[PDB]
């Protein structure tokens, strides 16, 4: 066995090997501790985190407006209870709200004759009522409850003295608060004489017994100077409107209109929708259905959609109709009054299994805005390209970031995405893989190059790209 | 003793890669329904193993474990092939995990919602080993006591998780998450579910070479079959309920991001939130690799007395005496694999060689059941039960070709390197003479600088 024994060993091992003995194991502690702080200076001079800006439960995902019940289910079940079984659907969209109403007692046009606190027995009870929260609130959805007064007919408001009913309005508050709803919501504010002293009062009230309570509001006003008026007191208040509703149909001028109404409220909280009432199909064509959708789920705000939005309820699209409150489809068997004029494509099931329909778009989008950080509270900052686009970047701290690319004319360009504005912690790379298309026809899945991005008219596109330097 | 065979057993086999691997079945499998099942999956498969070396521990039972097993069933190459894996790619790398589970459990409390960076985890990994290499070469019995106090730690915060995750779903809102969306579903039934398999299957491990000695010292013969089938459904039940104090608290979101899920779960539940957890799971994984520094040594001398592993190793130190060039053989080995990317490209590059080990020690059992009867089985179990476990571990091996076989085709680079070396070793003939003054000239000059002297001889 190779060795020198323990004897022979204490002989040859002593001299001068004590001192490279003691200096070998004296440099092991400066080695050590050479990587202890060596160690210790990355951690201080590393990149701190953002911390998170305590968000509310509106922040995190769409919300779902319901007018009309009747057209809500169809004939026979246009109540509460037909609609407590609907949340496995709501649950499908992972909606997080439900404007639901108005559901009170509406004769027509009186004010001693319309008391908001009594139920409309075409629904239901109280007690139905309270079946409808308790079920909800399992799957976490609220329910804002409607209370625009008149609700029946032209006026929303009744035009004579105001007091009494905005008096009916504080109390209508306080009581449905106490059955637990959490959230409201008042229309047409333009028939409101002065209606920045109710709102910011009854803000006080809504805010007066928590904070996890909203009140959206609503108006035919596309005017952005008169919108600010309404948000002068008030800051802690949504506010729809048709700001977003003309056209235009060019990029330039709807990106006008975006960053416009982000500059001059600077960077609170938005809730992007077209109209207060309507559909999308109102306001849009054929084809445009698919490209709003993308962009609404990614600016920096709470989407508001209604019913049918999702599959392109089209009430030009099928006769014998209310525009108002169009048929909530479902099936085939969905339009009772004239058979075979709903085709498969149309109702909720014959779209709930293509991968490329219009449905399908709109599950991986709400799937996306209720999970991917950036999305939920990153920043928003768009960038100047071609002609025909709007292409914008939302970013938060060292998360995944996104890229959105929408083409609103039809003529088939290229990107030309120049960012020389973004900052470092935003800045483009060359390659970044692409998350989704509204037009079939891409790879999902492999890093595309962004200065030889080529765009096919009407096609959104979504990319991402990780938090690098 | 009859609880004693259980609750020495339990301890053993709990280790600190519960704080590590439900992240990474969790990114293999999709839902919380079908992680669950893996969990339970590599429960059963655990029991199936450790009863194959429940008997396999008894019949030959020379000294060395695993290596000396094997040694009596084939006993050339082989075996010294068997040794040069465990000492490059077993014992260095599943050192290095949780010496790095180690870092980003105590650099995750002041980096609460971002990633910490890669290369000041490894340096943090790097000073624990070398800070914790030198304590076993100094007191070996001031070491020991280091062993108690980290025992207690690990079952503290496996119990503080349960005992808030149980009020968590008393307190209101029963099924909190009720997710199992892809319990069926997400499934390719080769590639994600084995890998979401060799995270569970190092979950808990160790029950190979190291029940043997834990048996044997109170000596209560052959009851300790049955007091293993008492012990492992016991840590596949605190296995699962732990998972169950994750997917409710947790969402699946916040899970697959982090890098410590244990303090996501402490952050929400309470406002201390840092003299607990990171406390506890930091003493937890800082006592993995310090007994795994113990039991390091005993290798050595087993292989180096039988003519393998040239003599500079199996030398003990005169004053404070401890294996002193064992354990800088060791934690070079450790650190060389501060060159790997990721944390479970680590735990697949473990778990590959892991489970061809064991599985080729079983086929050597069944083939000491055809060829040489009548050993003295203290224990033979039905023999329709290792069958059971090499055709599940052949299709481990099989599909992990398919699935990245890059770092398992350097993996078999490595061991046509100890081949040579093998030739170099003992089948080398001693002819030309320069070599034999060399070899004894280079051993000693290690002697003479560690000062380091042989065994009793
Ligand atoms: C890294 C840790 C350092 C501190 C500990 C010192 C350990 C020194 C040895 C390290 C390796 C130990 C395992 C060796 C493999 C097993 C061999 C065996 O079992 O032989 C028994 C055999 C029998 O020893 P005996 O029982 O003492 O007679 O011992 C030897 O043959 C020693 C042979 C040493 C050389 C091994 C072959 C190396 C070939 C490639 C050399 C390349 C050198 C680098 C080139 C320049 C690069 C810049
Ligand atoms: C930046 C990179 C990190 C810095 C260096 C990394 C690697 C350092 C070496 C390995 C880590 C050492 C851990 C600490 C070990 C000593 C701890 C201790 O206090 O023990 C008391 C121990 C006993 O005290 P004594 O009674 O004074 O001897 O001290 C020693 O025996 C000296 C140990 C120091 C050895 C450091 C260098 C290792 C020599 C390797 C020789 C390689 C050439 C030979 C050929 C083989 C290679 C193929
Ligand atoms: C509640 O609405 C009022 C009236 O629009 C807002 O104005 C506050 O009025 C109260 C009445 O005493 C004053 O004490 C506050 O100083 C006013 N505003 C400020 C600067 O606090 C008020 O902002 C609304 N909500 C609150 C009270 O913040
Ligand atoms: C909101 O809708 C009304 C309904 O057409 C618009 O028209 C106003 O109608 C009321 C009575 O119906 C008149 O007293 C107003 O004079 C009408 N407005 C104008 C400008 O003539 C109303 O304009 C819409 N609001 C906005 C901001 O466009
Ligand atoms: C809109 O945002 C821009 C900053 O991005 C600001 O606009 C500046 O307005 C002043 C005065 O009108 C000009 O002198 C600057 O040249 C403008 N800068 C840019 C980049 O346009 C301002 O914060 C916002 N606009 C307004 C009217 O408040
Ligand atoms: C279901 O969708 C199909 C295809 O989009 C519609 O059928 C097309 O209708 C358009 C009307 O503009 C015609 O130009 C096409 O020729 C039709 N396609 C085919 C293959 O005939 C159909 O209208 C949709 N369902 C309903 C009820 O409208």
């Amino acid at each position: 066995t190779g060795l020198s024994k323990e004897e022979l060993l204490k002989v040859a091992g002593s001299p001068g090997w004590v001192r490279t003995r003691w200096a070998l194991l004296l440099l092991f502690w400066l080695g050590w501790l050479g990587m202890l702080a060596g160690a210790v200076v990355i951690i201080v001079r590393a990149p701190r985190c953002r911390e998170l800006p305590a968000q509310k439960w509106w922040h995190t995902g769409a919300l779902y407006r319901i007018g009309d019940l009747q057209a809500f289910q169809g004939h026979g079940a246009g109540n509460l209870a037909g609609l407590k079984g609907r949340l496995d659907y709501l649950s499908s969209l992972k909606v997080k709200g439900l404007v639901l109403g108005p559901i009170h007692k509406n004769q027509k046009d009186d004010v001693a004759q319309t008391d908001l606190l009594q139920i409309d027995p075409n629904f239901g009870s109280k007690e139905d009522f309270d079946s409808l929260l308790q079920s909800a609130k399992k799957k976490s959805i609220r329910v804002i409850l409607d209370l625009t007064p008149n609700y029946r007919g032209e006026n929303s408001w009744f035009s004579t003295q105001v007091d009494t009913v905005a008096t009916k309005v504080k109390d209508a508050l306080e009581f449905w608060l106490q059955a637990g709803v959490d959230g409201f919501q008042v229309r047409d504010i333009e028939n409101l004489k002065d209606a920045s002293s109710f709102l910011a009062e009854w803000q006080n009230i809504t805010k007066g017994f928590s904070e996890d309570r909203l009140l959206i509001a609503g108006t035919n006003s596309s005017d952005l100077q008169q919108i600010l008026s309404l948000l002068e007191s008030n800051k802690d208040l949504l506010l729809t409107s048709s700001y977003l509703s003309d056209s235009g149909s060019t990029g330039e001028h709807t990106k006008s209109l975006v960053t416009q109404y982000l500059n001059a409220t600077g960077n609170r909280w938005c809730s992007w929708s077209l109209s207060q009432a309507r559909l999308l199909t109102s306001f849009l064509p054929a084809q445009l259905l698919r490209l709003y959708q993308l962009m609404l789920f990614t600016l920096p705000g709470t989407p508001v959609f209604s019913y049918g939005d999702e599959i392109g309820l089209d009430a030009a699209a099928l006769p014998g109709q209310p525009m108002e409150a169009p048929v909530m489809l479902w099936d085939e068997s969905s339009f009772p009054d004239i058979p075979g004029a709903v085709s498969a494509n149309m109702t909720v099931k014959g779209q709930s299994e293509d991968p490329g329909s219009l449905l399908s778009l709109f599950r991986r989008l709400s799937d996306q805005r209720s999970k991917e950080r950036s999305l939920l509270h990153g920043d928003f900052h768009a960038f100047s390209a071609g002609p025909g686009l709007f292409s914008y970047i939302r970013h938060w701290d060292q998360n995944e970031r996104f890229l959105v690319v929408l083409n609103f004319g039809d003529v088939g360009l290229s990107a030309g995405l120049q960012a020389s504005d973004l900052p470092a912690s935003a800045s483009l790379p060359a390659k970044a893989d692409l998350l989704l298309s509204t037009q079939p026809g891409r790879e999902e899945g492999s890093p595309l190059e962004l200065e030889r991005l080529k765009l096919e008219p009407h096609e959104g596109l979504l990319l991402r790209f990780p938090y690098a330097a | 003793t009859l609880l004693n065979g259980v609750a020495i057993i339990v301890g053993t086999i709990i280790g600190s890669g519960i704080f590590v691997t439900p992240t990474g079945v969790l990114k293999e499998a999709g839902s919380p329904g079908l992680a669950l099942v893996v969990w339970a999956a590599c429960g059963v498969f655990s029991i199936v193993g450790a009863l194959c070396y429940a008997e396999l521990g008894t019949t030959i039972s020379k000294s060395g474990g695993d290596y000396a097993y094997m040694l009596e069933v084939y006993g050339s190459l082989p075996a010294f092939l068997k040794l040069w894996i465990e000492l490059l790619i077993i014992r260095p790398s599943s050192q290095y995990i949780v010496a790095l589970v180690f870092a980003t459990y105590l650099l995750k409390p002041l980096f609460p919602t971002c990633p910490v960076p890669e290369e000041a985890a490894k340096l943090v990994a790097c000073l624990c080993v070398l800070l914790l290499t030198a304590v076993n070469c100094y007191s070996v019995k001031a070491a020991t006591r280091v062993q108690d106090a980290f025992a207690a730690a690990k079952l503290l915060a496996l119990a503080l998780i349960i005992l808030l995750g149980f009020v968590q779903i008393g307190k209101g809102d029963v099924s909190n998450l009720d997710p199992n969306f892809s319990f069926e579903g997400t499934k390719l039934d080769v590639g994600n579910i084995v890998l979401a398999l060799y995270s569970g299957l190092f979950a808990y491990g160790g029950w190979n070479y190291l029940n043997f000695v834990t048996e044997e010292m109170i000596n209560p013969y052959r009851n300790l079959p049955l007091a293993i089938i008492i012990s492992l459904p016991i840590v596949t039940l605190v296995y699962v309920l732990t998972n169950l104090a994750y997917f409710t608290t947790l969402s699946t979101e916040q899970m697959l991001s982090s890098e410590a899920v244990a303090v996501d779960f402490g952050n929400y539940h309470l406002g201390v939130m840092s003299w607990i957890i990171p406390v506890f799971v930091g003493l937890s994984c800082f006592g993995s690799v310090n007994g795994s520094l113990f039991t390091s040594s005993r290798l050595f001398f087993v292989g180096s007395r039988e003519g393998h592993l040239p003599s500079i190793l199996s030398m003990i130190h005169p004053q404070l005496l401890t294996p002193v060039p064992s354990l800088v053989f060791t934690c070079v080995m450790t650190l060389l694999y501060a060159f790997s990317k990721d944390i479970f490209s680590v735990i697949n590059f473990f778990s590959f060689f892991n489970w061809l080990c064991v599985a080729l020690a079983i086929i050597g059992m069944i083939w000491l059941r055809h060829r040489k009867p009548e050993l003295e089985r203290p224990i033979k179990v039905n023999l329709a039960l290792p069958v059971f476990f090499i055709l599940a571990c052949l299709f481990l091996i099989a599909v992990s070709f398919w699935k990245t076989p890059v770092e398992c085709g350097i993996g078999f680079t490595i061991i046509l390197s100890g081949l040579p070396v093998y030739f170099f070793g003992v089948w080398w003939k001693n002819k030309p003479k320069w070599l034999l003054q060399g070899i004894f000239s280079t051993t000693v000059l290690c002697q003479k600088l560690m000062q380091v002297v042989p065994q009793e001889t």
